[PDB]
RNA sequence: GGAGAGGUA
C-alpha cells in the first residue's frame, strides 16, 4: 500500500475522519489563470482568442479595406527562465499574429474584392508564467496576487439611517459595468428619485428616462396601477379593486350595490375586502371630494376646440373636473397611490424634472457630463448612445450579466452585454420595490457579491487597454488612403502592447515581488487574496466592516491567516479546497448528502448557492454506513450554526481542515490555540529563513509533504524508474520499461540549482536525498530544497524545550538558549548577498575597473588579482576591496560596515562595443568550456541511454553476445538481425542518435553565441561587475527566533552548557522558555505540542538504544508495529508484515531521531492518545520530569515541563538591524542628518520623543538634540572641535531649517522676518 | 470577407507571405517569362525598401 | 528625491 521512498521514514498519522478528497495541486489558481491566457481557444471566449476577436476585424473610416484576424502564436523564449534570470530580462515569449488585410474595389459598391494579404507579424513580448507560478520580469521574481472586487451588477444597499439626521434610511441602486461608465439611482430623504452617472453631479431619474424616446404618458403607465373614474348621471361611479383597499381608512360611506359595506370611522378590515369579492362589486359610487388631490394620468385634450384641458401628471382639482367632464370625457385615468406600498416617487421628480422633450433631456446630460462645451443636437444624443448602448464603450460581462439577471429574479444567464431599455426600467422597478417594502438589500462583504480576477483576466484586460491604442492608430493610418501596396507590419506599431503589457508586469499596485524565505511563503504567497488594488478599496480608507469576516467565508477564504498591522483583512489568503468558479467567485467542495446516508460524491459549491441548502459540520460522527449517528447534529443554514435533525441535511464538509490556509494548517493542535495568538502563529510562519539543515518536525499536520512538493523547489521524478548516477549537482533517472515512449525514448536528467541567491538575501540549495540504483516512482522528491526533509516542510529545528523561569534570564518573552544548539551548528544560516560595481559615463570620460588605485597598499590589493576583480574563494571581512575603480580627477566599491564572507561567484557584464578584461575573457572560458561540458556530458549520457536502448533490443531476433562488440557501439545496426519492425525500432533509434549529433552541433555553437556576446545595458554604463558575498549568520543574543504557535522571543543569553537545567538521565536542556507567556496568550498548543515531541523522542530514544546495542530485526518490527499502533481508531494502520527486512532497517536508522506524529488540524491527537504514547514510552505520563539546576545542582520543586518543541529562527536577525552613528554626510535642502541604515544614518528624534523631553525639565539637551546635534551648521562643526578639544559647550545658533521655512513663507506673497 | 465567402488564389511570395487574389480577376495571373522555372526569384511583395 | 508593495514593535 506504500510507496518505496515513503518507506524511507512513514510519519505516523493521528486522527479519525477518512479523507474523501485529496488537497488539490497548491497553485492551481495561478495555473488555471494563466493557462487560460495563453491557450488557443476554439470557442473564443478565453485568453488572446477573446480580446482579439473583441477588437479585430477593425474597419476603415472611409470603409475601402479592413484588416482581420486569423490566429496568434507565442514564440519560442530567446533564453530560459534561469538565463533570464541571470541576465536582468523579461522571461517573455513573442506574439506572432496571423493579421490579414483586405482591399476592397472604391467603384465598385460595398463589399468587392481587389486583393487580400496575410503574413505572419510580431507585436510585444508577453512575458511567461514559469512552472511554479512565478514570473520573471527584470531577474527579480514576482507574482501577481489575486484581487477581490466588486463583481459587477447591480447592487442594492442602504446606509443604515445615519444620514439626513432623521433616521430614514436611503436606498440605492448600483449597475456597475465590468467595463465603462457606473450608474446610480438613491432616494432623496424627501421620496425624490435621483441618478447620477460616474458620481458626478445628481440628477432626477427621469431625465435618463426621457432619455429612451419615452414621453410621461409611458412612465406613469409603466411604473403605476391604473384606477378607473368612470363619471356618470349620478355621482362618479368609480371603479376600485378591492385588493388596494387593504390597511386603509374609511373617509365616507362606502356603500354599493344598494348595501352598506363600510362605514367611515373604520379601517378595511380583512371580512370587508371579503364581502367586496363575493359580492363581486367592481365599481363604488364615491363622492366627488375623493379627488380632493390625486393625479391624472395621461394628457386629456378637448374634443371640438382641441385645445388642452389638463396635463398628464396634474393634481386634479373641482374645476378642472369641471373643465373634464364638460369637454365629453367619460373616462379619468388616475395613479393608485398608498400610504406604504405604492408611493408615488415617480411623479415628484416628473414635478422636480425641467425637461418636458427628449432633446432638453439629451442637453441636460450633456451639460452634466461635460459642463461648458455649448450643446449641440447630434453631439448629445451621440454621447448618450455611446455612454451605455454602444459595445465598445460599455460592457456588462457574462458575470455582469449573470449577477444582474440572477438580482432581479429574470431567467436567462445570457443576453446584451451592453444595457437595454428593460434592464434599467427594472432597475428603477426593484428599487422602488425595496423602498416599498418587499425585497431585501444586499451585503457588500458576502462573497456572493466579490469576485477572484486574477492574473489572467488582469492581463488580458492590460493587453486589450493596449490593443485599443493599436486598433486606433491602425485605423488612423489604415483611414489615410493609397493603401495598395501595404503591409501589417508599419500599420500595427508593438510599442503600445508592450508598453501596457511590460507597465503592468513590471511596476503594478498588484504585481509585488516574490516573499521568498521558504517553500511554505512563496506558496502563500501565491495563493493571497488581496482586496487592495484598481477597482478595489484602499488601506486607510477601509471600515471596520469590510475588515470583518463575514459568515460566507468558511471554506473559501482562511480567517485565521492575515497579516497584522494597518491592513488586516484587505491580504486574505484562500482556503486550502477552495476553488475559484467558472465566473470567478469562490466555491469550496461539500460531500452530497443523500436520504440518510453521507455519500463520497461531492460538489464545489458557490457562496450564494451555500445559503439555500443546509450543510453538516465538518466533524460530524458518521459511523460506517453513513449514518449521523445521533439525532441533533451541528450545521449551518443561513449564516447560523443550529442543532438540525438526523434528517434534514443536504451536504457535509469534506474535511476538518477546509477552513484554515495552507499556511496555518501546519500549525499542530491549532484546534486549542487563541484565534489572536494563531493568526500571529501562522503570519510568523512565513518568516522562517532556511536553516544549515533542514530537520523534519516532530509534531506536524500530514500537510508538509503537500506543501514541500507543491511548491518548486524540490526537484520530483517525472517519470519513475532506477536512478543511474547522483552528484551533487546532478540527478540522472533511467525510466521504466512500462513507462519509456517508444518516440525519443532516452533518459531523464535533472539539474539541482546550487548555492544561489533567493530573493530576500537567502540561500537555496538542492540536496539530493537519493542513493545510487533506487526504485523511484512518478511523483517522488529526489533533490530537497531549502528547508525541506525528504520531501516535507521543515522549517526549523526541533529541540528540547524546559518551561521554567530561569533567573529572569527569559523575564517578558526572552528565551534562554543553551550553547549546544550553536555548537551543534544547527541554526546558523547561510545569507547570500549581491554587490555591484558600475562603471559610468562621466564629464573627463569614463573611468577603469583596473587595480591601480591611489593611496592603497598592499594591504587592500593583496587579494585582488591584476583586472580589478577579487577572488573566487577569497574570503573578506568589512571595509575591504572587491572591485577596484577610480575618479578622473577613489569610486571602488567596498564590502559595507560589519559584514564578512566569502566571495562565491563574479559576474562581470561589458556592453557590446567594449573591449573586456583578462578576467572576462577567462570567466568566458570556462564559462564556454563548462557549457560544452554540460552539452556534451548530456549527449554522451544520452548516447549511453541510446545504446543501451539499442543493446536491450537485441536481446532477442539476431542475437550474438560477441558481435554487439567486434565492432564498436557506433555501428549497431550491420550486424545480424531479421529485418522486421524491430529493424524499424532500430531505425527510429538510429535517426533519433543523428538527431542529437545535429542538435549538439547546432546548440553548442547557439550557445558560443549567446555566451560571446557582449549584453545589453544601461545606456552609459560600459562594463558591470556583480560579486556575491556568503555569510554564516550564526545566533547570538539579539535573534528574533519563534515557535509555530507565536510565542516569538529574543534569545538573550547564549548560557554555557553545564548552567544549563538537566534531568536525571543528565541530558541538559537546549531552550529555557517562559512559562508565563502561556496563561495570557492562550496558546496551550505549544503545551500539548511539547508533550508530544517528548513523546515522539521517548520513542526516537528507545529505538536509538535497541540500535545501538545490536538487537535483532524482530525486535524492532514488533515495536515499531506497536508504535504506529495504539490509536484511539486512528485511519493510518501501517503494516510491517509486507516490509522485505531491510525497509525495516532503513526505517529505523530514520526513527532513530524520533518518530514523526502527524496531528491534523482539527482531528487532533487527543490527551488520551498522548498518555498511551508517553506510557508505551518510558516516560512519566503528567508529562512532567525533574530536572536538577546545572548551578545549584539542587531539585527544582514543583517538577516542571520538558519536551521537543519546532522553534523556527525568524529573520528578523540582529546584525541586520543594529545601528550607530556619531557624524556622517547630511541632507541637500535641510541641513539634517539622513534617515536609513542604507545611508549611514542617525535616528529621529520625532514629534512625540520631544514632548517627553518638554515634559521633564530637560531643555539644554532638547536645545542641543534639535539645533546643535542636527541641523544649526554653524554650530555641529565647532561641537566637534569642542569634543575633540575636549570642552564640552555648544554654540547654540539658530538652525538652517528655520530658515529653510523662512524661505517658503516669504516665497509666497507673506512677509514674514525677525525682529530686534 | 466579412459574410461574404470567396474562392481566392493562394501565391506565396518571400519570407512566405502569403497573397490571396480572387479567381474572377485572373487575368492579373501570369506565368513565369524568365525561363527560370525551377530556379526563379521571390519578390518581397509588399518591398525591402521600407 | 518621489511613488508602489511588503514587513517589525
Ligand atoms: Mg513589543
Amino acid at each position: 500500500v506504500y510507496s518505496y521512498t515513503e518507506k524511507k521514514r512513514i510519519r505516523k498519522d493521528f486522527g479519525k475522519r477518512p479523507q474523501v478528497l485529496d488537497v488539490p495541486y497548491l497553485l492551481s489558481i495561478q495555473l488555471d489563470s494563466f493557462q487560460k491566457f495563453i491557450e488557443q481557444d476554439p470557442e473564443g471566449q478565453y485568453g488572446l482568442e477573446a480580446a482579439f476577436r473583441s477588437v479585430f476585424p477593425i474597419q476603415s473610416y472611409s470603409g475601402n479595406s479592413e484588416l482581420q484576424y486569423v490566429s496568434y502564436r507565442l514564440g519560442e523564449p530567446v533564453f530560459d527562465v534561469q538565463e533570464c534570470q541571470i541576465r536582468g530580462v523579461t522571461y517573455s515569449a513573442p506574439l506572432r499574429v496571423k493579421l490579414r488585410l483586405v482591399i476592397y474595389e472604391r467603384e465598385a459598391p460595398e463589399g468587392t474584392v481587389k486583393d487580400i494579404k496575410e503574413q505572419e507579424v510580431y507585436m510585444g513580448e508577453i512575458p511567461l508564467m514559469t512552472d511554479n507560478g512565478t514570473f520573471v520580469i527584470n531577474g527579480t521574481e514576482r507574482v501577481i496576487v489575486s484581487q477581490l472586487h466588486r463583481s459587477p451588477g447591480v447592487f442594492f444597499d442602504s446606509d443604515k439611517g445615519k444620514t439626513h439626521s432623521s433616521g430614514k434610511v436611503l436606498y440605492n441602486a448600483r449597475i456597475i459595468p465590468y467595463r465603462g461608465s457606473w450608474l446610480d439611482f438613491e432616494f432623496d430623504p424627501k421620496d425624490n428619485l435621483f441618478v447620477r452617472i460616474d458620481r458626478r453631479r445628481k440628477l432626477p431619474a427621469t431625465i435618463i428616462l426621457r432619455a429612451l424616446n419615452y414621453t410621461t404618458e409611458q412612465i406613469l403607465d409603466l411604473f403605476f396601477e391604473k384606477v378607473i373614474f368612470e363619471i356618470r348621471d349620478n355621482k362618479l361611479q368609480m371603479e376600485l379593486v378591492p385588493e388596494r383597499l387593504r390597511g386603509e381608512t374609511a373617509s365616507f360611506d362606502i356603500e354599493a350595490n344598494g348595501k352598506v359595506y363600510v362605514e367611515k370611522g373604520r379601517r378595511i378590515t380583512a371580512r370587508h375586502i371579503r364581502q367586496l369579492e363575493k359580492d363581486d362589486v367592481k365599481l363604488i359610487e364615491v363622492p366627488v371630494e375623493y379627488i380632493a388631490g390625486k393625479v391624472v394620468a395621461k394628457d386629456y385634450i378637448d374634443e371640438s376646440t382641441g385645445e388642452l384641458i389638463c396635463a398628464a401628471n396634474m393634481e386634479l382639482s373641482l374645476d378642472l373636473l369641471a373643465k373634464l367632464s364638460q369637454s365629453g370625457h367619460k373616462r379619468i385615468e388616475t395613479l393608485f397611490t398608498n400610504d406604504l406600498d405604492h408611493g408615488p416617487y415617480i411623479s415628484e421628480t416628473l414635478r422636480v424634472d425641467p425637461t418636458n422633450d427628449r432633446l432638453s433631456a439629451l442637453v441636460e446630460i450633456y451639460r452634466m457630463m461635460r459642463p461648458g462645451e455649448p450643446p449641440t443636437r447630434e453631439a448629445a444624443e451621440s454621447l448618450f448612445e455611446n455612454l451605455f448602448f454602444s459595445e465598445d464603450r460599455y460592457d456588462l460581462s457574462a458575470v455582469g450579466r449573470m449577477k444582474f439577471n440572477r438580482s432581479l429574479l429574470r431567467e436567462e444567464i445570457e443576453g446584451s452585454g451592453i444595457l437595454s431599455k428593460d434592464d434599467i426600467i427594472d432597475v428603477m422597478k426593484k428599487l422602488i420595490d425595496i423602498r416599498n417594502g418587499k425585497g431585501e438589500v444586499d451585503d457588500i462583504d458576502h462573497l456572493g457579491n466579490r469576485r477572484i480576477r486574477s492574473v489572467g483576466e488582469m492581463a488580458e484586460n492590460q493587453f486589450r487597454v493596449g490593443l485599443v491604442r493599436v486598433e486606433r492608430a491602425v485605423k488612423e493610418r489604415l483611414s489615410l488612403g493609397d493603401l495598395d501596396t501595404l503591409m501589417p507590419q508599419d500599420m500595427i506599431n508593438a510599442k503600445p502592447i508592450s508598453a501596457a503589457v511590460k507597465e503592468f508586469f513590471g511596476s503594478s499596485q498588484l504585481s509585488q515581488f516574490m516573499d521568498q524565505n521558504n517553500p511554505l511563503s512563496e506558496i502563500t504567497h501565491k495563493r493571497r487574496i488581496s482586496a487592495l488594488g484598481p477597482g478595489g478599496l484602499t488601506r486607510e480608507r477601509a471600515g471596520f466592516e469590510v475588515r470583518d469576516v463575514h459568515p460566507t467565508h468558511y471554506g473559501r477564504v482562511c480567517p485565521i491567516e492575515t497579516p497584522e498591522g494597518p491592513n488586516i483583512g484587505l491580504i486574505n489568503s484562500l482556503s486550502v479546497y477552495a476553488q475559484t468558479n467558472e465566473y470567478g467567485f469562490l466555491e469550496t467542495p461539500y460531500r452530497k448528502v443523500t436520504d440518510g446516508v453521507v455519500t463520497d460524491e461531492i460538489h464545489y459549491l458557490s457562496a450564494i448557492e451555500e445559503g439555500n441548502y443546509v450543510i453538516a459540520q465538518a466533524n460530524s460522527n458518521l459511523d460506517e454506513e453513513g449514518h449521523f449517528v445521533e439525532d441533533l447534529v451541528t450545521c449551518r443554514s443561513k449564516g447560523e450554526s443550529s442543532l438540525f435533525s438526523r434528517d434534514q441535511v443536504d451536504y457535509m464538509d469534506v474535511s476538518t481542515q477546509q477552513v484554515v490556509s495552507v499556511g496555518a494548517s501546519l500549525i499542530p493542535f491549532l484546534e486549542h490555540d487563541d484565534a489572536n495568538r494563531a493568526l500571529m502563529g501562522a503570519n510568523m510562519q512565513r518568516q522562517a529563513v532556511p536553516t544549515l539543515r533542514a530537520d523534519k518536525p516532530l509534531v506536524g499536520t500530514g500537510m508538509e509533504r503537500a506543501v514541500a512538493v507543491d511548491s518548486g523547489v524540490t526537484a520530483v521524478a517525472k517519470r519513475g524508474g532506477v536512478v543511474q548516477y547522483v552528484d551533487a549537482s546532478r540527478i540522472v533517472i533511467k525510466v521504466n520499461e512500462d513507462e519509456m515512449y517508444p518516440g525519443e525514448a532516452g533518459i531523464d536528467i535533472y539539474n539541482l540549482t546550487k548555492y544561489t541567491r533567493s530573493n530576500q538575501n537567502t540561500c537555496i540549495n538542492q540536496m539530493p536525498c537519493v542513493s545510487l540504483g533506487e526504485p523511484v516512482e512518478r511523483g517522488d522528491v529526489l533533490a530537497d530544497g531549502p528547508s525541506t526533509d525528504l520531501g516535507e516542510l521543515a522549517l526549523g529545528q526541533n529541540m528540547r524545550v524546559a518551561f521554567m523561569p530561569w533567573n529572569g534570564y527569559n523575564f517578558e518573552d526572552s528565551i534562554l538558549v543553551s550553547e549546544r544548539v550553536v555548537q551543534e551548528d544547527r541554526f546558523t544560516t547561510i545569507h547570500i548577498q549581491e554587490l555591484a560595481c558600475v562603471s559610468r559615463d562621466t564629464k573627463l570620460g569614463p573611468e577603469e575597473i583596473t587595480a591601480d588605485i591611489p593611496n592603497v597598499g598592499e594591504a587592500a590589493l593583496s587579494k585582488l588579482d591584476e583586472s580589478g576583480i577579487v577572488y573566487i574563494g577569497a574570503e573578506v571581512t568589512g571595509g575591504d576591496i572587491l572591485v577596484g575603480k577610480v575618479t578622473p580627477k577613489d569610486s571602488s566599491l567596498r564590502v559595507p560596515n560589519g559584514v564578512s564572507g566569502t566571495v562565491i561567484d563574479v559576474q562581470v557584464f561589458t556592453r557590446d562595443g567594449v573591449e573586456k578584461d583578462k578576467r572576462a575573457l577567462e570567466i568566458e572560458e570556462m564559462q564556454l568550456k563548462q557549457a560544452k561540458k554540460d552539452l556534451s556530458e548530456e549527449l554522451q549520457i544520452l548516447e549511453a541511454g541510446l545504446f543501451s536502448r539499442i543493446r536491450a533490443v537485441l536481446v532477442a531476433g539476431g542475437v550474438e553476445a560477441e558481435k554487439l562488440d567486434k565492432l564498436p557501439r557506433d555501428r549497431w545496426l550491420e550486424l545480424g538481425l531479421t529485418d522486421e519492425e524491430k529493424q524499424n525500432q532500430l531505425e527510429q533509434l538510429a535517426e533519433q542518435y543523428d538527431e542529437l549529433k545535429h542538435e549538439f552541433e547546432k546548440k553548442l555553437e547557439a550557445k558560443r553565441r549567446k555566451i560571446t556576446q557582449g549584453d545589453d545595458l544601461a545606456p552609459g554604463v560600459l562594463k558591470i561587475v556583480k560579486v556575491y558575498l556568503a555569510v554564516k549568520r550564526r545566533i547570538q543574543p539579539g535573534d528574533k527566533m519563534a515557535g509555530r504557535h507565536g510565542n516569538k522571543g529574543v534569545i538573550s543569553k547564549i548560557n554555557p552548557i553545564e548552567d544549563m537545567p538537566y534531568d536525571e538521565n543528565g541530558t541538559p536542556v537546549d531552550i529555557v522558555l517562559n512559562p508565563l507567556g502561556v496563561p495570557s496568550r492562550m496558546n496551550i498548543g505549544q503545551i500539548l505540542e511539547t508533550h508530544l515531541g517528548m513523546a515522539a523522542k521517548g520513542i526516537g530514544d528507545k529505538i536509538n538504544a535497541m540500535l545501538k546495542q545490536q538487537q535483532e530485526v524482530a525486535k524492532l518490527r514488533e515495536f515499531i508495529q506497536r508504535a504506529y499502533d495504539l490509536g484511539a481508531d486512528v485511519r493510518q494502520k501501517v503494516d510491517l508484515s509486507t516490509f522485505s527486512d531491510e525497509e525495516v532497517m532503513r526505517l529505523a536508522e530514520n526513527l532513530r531521531k524520533g518518530m514523526p506524529i502527524a496531528t491534523p488540524v482539527f482531528d487532533g491527537a487527543k490527551e488520551a492518545e498522548i498518555k498511551e504514547l508517553l506510557k508505551l514510552g518510558d516516560l512519566p505520563t503528567s508529562g512532567q520530569i525533574r530536572l536538577y539546576d546545572g548551578r545549584t545542582g539542587e531539585q527544582f520543586e514543583r517538577p516542571v515541563t520538558v519536551g521537543y518543541m519546532y522553534m523556527l529562527k525568524l529573520n528578523h536577525l540582529v546584525d541586520d538591524k543594529m545601528h550607530a552613528r556619531s557624524t556622517g554626510s547630511y541632507s541637500l535642502v535641510t541641513q539634517q542628518p539622513l534617515g536609513g541604515k542604507a545611508q549611514f544614518g542617525g535616528q529621529r528624534f520625532g514629534e512625540m520623543e520631544v514632548w517627553a523631553l518638554e515634559a521633564y525639565g530637560a531643555a539644554y539637551t532638547l536645545q542641543e538634540m534639535l539645533t546643535v546635534k542636527s541641523d544649526d551648521v554653524n554650530g555641529r562643526t565647532k561641537m566637534y572641535k569642542n569634543i575633540v578639544d575636549g570642552n564640552h559647550q555648544m554654540e547654540p545658533g539658530m538652525p538652517e531649517s528655520f530658515n529653510v521655512l523662512l524661505k517658503e513663507i516669504r516665497s509666497l506673497g507673506i512677509n514674514i522676518e525677525l525682529e530686534d | 470577407a466579412g459574410g461574404i465567402t470567396g474562392e481566392y488564389l493562394m501565391l506565396t511570395y518571400a519570407n512566405d507571405a502569403k497573397l490571396y487574389v480572387p479567381v474572377s480577376s485572373l487575368h492579373l495571373i501570369s506565368r513565369y517569362a524568365g525561363g527560370a522555372e525551377e530556379n526563379a526569384p521571390l519578390h518581397k511583395l509588399g518591398g525591402d525598401a521600407w
